[PDB]
């Protein structure tokens, strides 16, 4: 059941809030603790609005790409236990730009899908600007794990958008000379943290066209890292590459 | 009649009301986490020698 089954966003109905509440008492040991200080105070901190970031005609694109990185910053990364916004990758652009409006709007706290589809979203606006989402998959104890990013290029060099508990997981600026460095970078940040790195998933360049009707390809490549040599995998990875820069 | 206009009240304060509530449990859970990292990396601190 979508957070958001009563269509539109906030407020909630109670079956569906009080559902996020005993799922923080599963996953938090206090449980009921924390759920009663903050259901039963009477006054909470004012949490602003985060207002999209506006640009001059002039603002040059990697400004442009700081704060959009900014904004979704701060709508701070998700650690509730509960998912607000339903995301269906396999969905026309021009809905999944309906839902990141409404994000703006509602302005909650995202993990890194949202922040992939904000990321297109703000930046659809920058016609010199080509995005395309980056998935990692990758295993650490018994279990796999699955991360996604927005990679972009920006006059011949390769950056990225996107939003994780790690700040070496999410903003690169775009300053990469080739897409398996930018990917590189990724690989020494989930070694840091002990994760063996599976598959990468590149997609292919997303339209600018709010209004597109077609949908992302989220895996137009997929590298099995497992089974490529070192050298094929920064071959497929050049491959993908030029199959984009042709396309344009 | 203006039943709409307090209605639409109600729902605005309410949805403040909810947004709030969500990050006043996203602080607490990140603080949570922080907590509990920090005690496993004081558990597994070398003594050298
Ligand atoms: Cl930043």
């Amino acid at each position: 059941v979508p957070f958001f089954v009563n269509r539109g966003g906030l407020p909630v109905d109670e079956a569906t809030w009080e559902r996020m509440w005993k799922h923080v008492a599963k996953i938090h040991p206090d449980g009921e603790k924390v759920a009663q200080r903050i259901r039963g105070a009477t006054d909470l901190p004012k949490i602003p609005i985060p207002s999209v970031p506006t640009f001059q005609p002039s603002t040059p694109v990697p400004e442009r790409l700081e704060a959009v990185q900014r904004y979704i910053r701060e709508l701070q990364y998700n650690h509730t236990g509960t998912q607000f916004f339903e995301i269906k990758k396999s969905r026309p652009l021009t809905g999944l730009m309906d839902l990141a409006k409404e994000m703006t709007k509602e302005a909650l706290p995202i993990k890194c899908l949202e922040a992939v589809i904000l990321g297109i979203y703000l930046t659809n606006s920058m016609p010199t600007l080509e995005r395309f989402p980056i998935s990692f998959k990758t295993y650490f104890s018994g279990n796999y794990f699955r991360h996604i990013v927005l990679g972009v290029n920006f006059a011949g060099r390769y950056g990225a958008l996107g939003m994780s508990r790690r700040e070496d997981l999410m903003y690169k600026p775009p300053a990469f000379r080739t897409l398996s460095e930018l990917v590189l970078d990724f690989e020494a940040a989930y070694g840091r943290c002990w994760h063996v790195l599976k598959k990468v998933k590149l997609g292919q360049s997303v339209s600018h066209d709010p209004h597109s009707v077609e949908q992302i390809e989220w895996k137009h490549s997929v590298l099995d890292v497992e089974r490529l040599g070192r050298d094929d995998f920064r071959k497929e990875l050049e491959r993908h590459a030029r199959d984009m820069r042709l396309k344009i | 009649r203006v039943e709409k206009a307090k209605q639409k009240s109600a729902q605005q304060e309410l949805k403040q009301r909810q947004r709030a509530e969500i990050y006043a449990l996203n602080r607490v859970m990140t603080e949570l986490e922080q907590q509990q990292f920090d005690e496993f990396c004081k558990q597994m601190q070398p003594p050298g020698e």
